[PDB]
RNA sequence: ACUAAAAU
């Protein structure tokens, strides 16, 4: 009930601890690896999971992240237009994305157009990360074809206005 | 013994003009009391009977609105009972021209009375001021036939005039009701407002001593779109965002700057991983080779917002002075209407005639010549506002005629017209997409094949640059450099006059005939200041008044409360409410916020008290 | 000496 729950949840791309795994409501004789991510999905990666990302992604000796991964998203901003007008058509769209396993925290931009994350997406959802992902400088680059969103709201306000 | 037809016109030009179509050329001319209203004579039909008909003028509204008695001196009244308590007379408009005793000298006895004046509401409220000083004086009407008529009419051409004479109407009482209610809320509001405050400022601060503080209804908003632009100025933090420029070489000689399609990016390290990413490369591939062919547009006609706005831009004039040069324009029959509203030609317009006496003058004649051998090209449609024919040339000048500012507008005039009937600028937009390593970038420009009407507006014309090298998909070039400039967000600045304009157009702030006015008069108030590239800074009275007035009711700057109060006048004008009711309806609204306004000075106060 | 619109 543990190491092959443990063994579904790399296979599913989530790499959480023992006490997160636990902590996701697993009750006995009842749910075994659907209902576990359901919850997951709504609930805060940095009081559940454990580290996976390497130590210093951000300093620029790692060059590639490879594994499908899963994130979670901490705050989206369009990096191609000033802050009064966050939206524009003066520029396309291009947003840096902050993202978290729960212990360390790393920043993703976007080349080709992603429509499945915009402005509106709320802060907790997660996104998976599929196949090799290029790091540049500290970045990560994301395209369609290595990023899907897998949704959920971790109860978080507006934090807006 | 045949009857009299009495008609009436806004001006002593149209009267002429009508005058003159419906007689044939058989027009008699007499000059009448005022001195500048004439009076034309010509036989004539009106109802299957021989008629005699006398066409004269009235220089614009007869009566003006103003309180009677007591209430027109400030030491004696309180301005609060200016909005229920004091009475308000039509008295006059020019004493000097004695209209009423013209038109009761005139109308005699006139059997029928035909209303030869401006479609719009103003015209309808002339049409039954009008008719009040004349239908006292004409011959009892006996039986049931009508003995008013009106005359609906768009140009000033034959066919035009003579078809509206056969189709006669009946004028809407509902209409002159919708302008008598907006005087008097007009008239009630400001004046109440301006005495209150008028009195207030002078009483308390010394710098202000002869000043006039007015609050109206079209200024207080006008003077609020300047303030609101000066705080976007004031409170406006600039943002440093980055560009990578790539720079390619292709005929050995040409080197082509290319622009980056991911433009504007706003953070330093992305920024940086953009160059690290591209400039360790010396080959550019070709992917995209766009050869598209497009047109600019040619112009509609010039309509008097139109006009006052390339005034002010390029021809360095103020609204007032332009105004009054396109009037003296018009005076001396060189020019249209000036305060037209109409961007539609009429369907039957002598185009070919106004061209063709243009054709002797140097600086377009030979495009005119060309212009005329290969046939007119039909001018754009766009908005028939039945108010009058758009400005257009009617007779030929020279600088050693006019000279200066009246050359300069009547070339400008001239230059839209051939403009408005001449072809449409074709030119071809060539793009070429380069890829350097992983990212993009483009590079675009425009060849002309046919000026059209730029040549004879040359100022709206494709820049001559050099055309873009013939290089097909998958071709490979080298490029130099690879560079990334900083940049910082440049702040707005000051609203020009074009674009006080253009709000004021948008938001239905003011009129065609209106817009000069406000503008001189919050420029004369002292509110705002005309600095270089007219713009309209605004002062530091400007801004204690809108700020305060944000402080204490916004809804007295809001440009949509003036739309809110049109509509609520167009209501009674379609006869869908009441005059009696929607003049109370928004005169007690009004009385109430300035009650709040009187209670509530202290902002102003407090807020005017730190710079005076 | 106001407000807004027509007029030369
Ligand atoms: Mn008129
Ligand atoms: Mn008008």
């Amino acid at each position: 009930m543990a190491q092959v729950a443990g063994a579904a949840l790399s296979q599913a791309g989530w790499y959480l601890s023992d006490e997160g795994i636990e902590a996701c409501t697993s009750s006995p004789d009842k749910v075994n690896v659907n209902d576990i991510i359901l919850i997951a999905l709504n609930t805060d990666l940095r009081t559940i999971g454990k580290k996976f990302l390497p130590s210093d992604i951000n300093s620029g000796k790692v060059e590639k992240l490879e594994g499908p991964c899963v994130l979670q998203i901490q705050k989206i901003r369009n990096v191609a237009a000033p802050k009064d007008n966050e939206e524009s058509q003066a520029a396309p769209r291009m947003l840096r994305l902050q993202m978290t396993d729960g212990h360390i925290s790393c920043t993703a931009v976007e080349f080709s157009y992603m429509s499945k994350i915009s402005l509106n997406t709320p802060p907790g959802t997660k996104v998976k990360l599929s196949g090799i992902v290029d790091i540049k400088n500290g970045f990560l680059l994301l395209n369609d074809s290595n990023t899907t969103v897998l949704g959920g709201e971790v109860e978080h306000l507006i934090e807006k206005w | 013994v045949m009857k009299t037809v009495l008609m009436v016109a806004e001006k002593p030009s149209l009267a002429q003009s009508i005058a003159k179509i419906l007689s044939r050329g058989s027009l008699s001319s007499h000059k009448g009391l005022n001195g500048a209203c004439s009076v034309h004579e010509y036989t004539g039909t009106f109802a299957g009977q021989p008629v005699r008909f006398k066409m004269t003028s009235v220089c614009g509204h007869v009566m003006t609105l103003d309180f009677l008695g007591k209430y027109n001196k400030w030491d004696k009244v309180d301005p609060a009972e200016l909005f229920s308590q004091a009475p308000t007379e039509k008295k006059e408009a020019n004493p000097k021209l004695n209209m009423v005793k013209f038109l009761q000298v005139e109308g005699r006895g006139c059997d029928y009375i035909v209303l030869w004046l401006d479609c719009d509401k103003e015209g309808e409220n002339i049409c039954f001021e009008v008719l009040d000083a004349v239908l006292p004086v004409m011959n009892k009407a006996h039986g049931g036939e009508k003995t008013v008529f009106r005359a609906r009419f768009s140009s000033i051409t034959d066919t035009d005039i003579c078809n509206a004479m056969a189709c006669l109407g009946e004028p809407d009482h509902n209409e002159a009701l919708s302008v008598d209610a907006r005087q008097e809320l007009d008239l009630r509001i400001g004046c109440a407002f301006t005495r209150f405050q008028t009195k207030y400022f002078q009483g308390k601060y010394g710098d202000l001593d002869s000043s006039l503080i007015s609050f109206g209804p079209c200024q207080t908003p006008t003077l609020g779109f300047c303030v609101e632009r000066h705080d976007k100025i004031q409170s406006f933090k600039p943002e440093t965002y980055w560009v990578l420029q790539a720079k390619v070489n292709t005929d050995k000689d040409r080197s082509l700057l290319l622009d980056w399609d991911r433009v504007r990016v706003f953070d330093r390290e992305i920024a940086q991983m953009f160059l690290n990413m591209t400039k360790l490369e010396k080959e550019a591939q070709v992917e995209a080779t766009s050869r598209k062919e497009k047109a600019k547009q040619r112009p509609l006609a010039l309509n008097t917002v139109e006009m006052l706005r390339v005034a002010s831009s390029s021809l360095g004039m103020g609204p007032q002075h332009a105004m009054q040069t396109a009037e003296r324009l018009y005076t001396q029959g060189y020019i249209s209407f000036p305060r037209t509203e109409t961007t539609h030609y009429p369907e039957n317009f002598d185009l070919k005639g106004s061209l063709r006496q243009q054709a002797n003058h140097p600086y377009w004649a030979d495009t005119v010549k060309r212009l005329l051998a290969e046939g007119i090209n039909r001018p754009r449609k766009g908005h028939d506002a039945g108010d009058h024919p758009p400005i257009t040339p009617m007779k030929s000048a020279t600088e050693a005629e006019l000279g200066g500012d009246a050359w300069r507008l009547y070339e400008y005039i001239t230059r839209h017209f051939i403009a408005t009937v001449s072809h449409d600028c074709k030119y071809l937009q060539s793009t070429i997409s380069f890829r350097i390593g992983p990212e993009l970038f483009t590079c675009s420009g425009k060849t002309v094949l046919s000026p059209g009407f730029t040549e004879v507006m040359p100022w709206q014309s494709v820049p001559l640059e050099e055309s873009l090298p013939t290089c097909q998909r998958g071709d490979a070039f080298p490029v130099g450099e690879v560079k990334m400039l900083e940049k910082q967000t440049n702040p707005p600045d000051y609203l020009t006059e074009a674009e006080l304009i253009t709000l004021m157009e948008k938001h239905g702030i003011g009129t065609d005939a209106s817009i000069p006015v406000h503008i001189n008069n919050i420029c004369q108030r002292n509110y705002v200041t005309v600095e270089s590239g007219r713009r309209l800074k605004p002062t530091n009275l400007g801004i204690v008044l809108v700020h305060g007035y944000y402080k204490i009711d916004a809804e007295l700057v809001l440009p949509t409360i003036r739309s809110a109060v049109e509509k609520q006048l167009n209501l009674i004008a379609q006869g869908k409410a009441d005059y009696r009711q929607v003049l109370g309806h928004t005169l007690d609204v009004f009385k109430r916020k300035f009650h709040y306004f009187v209670d509530s000075i202290a902002g102003m106060d407090e807020l005017m008290e730190v710079s005076f």
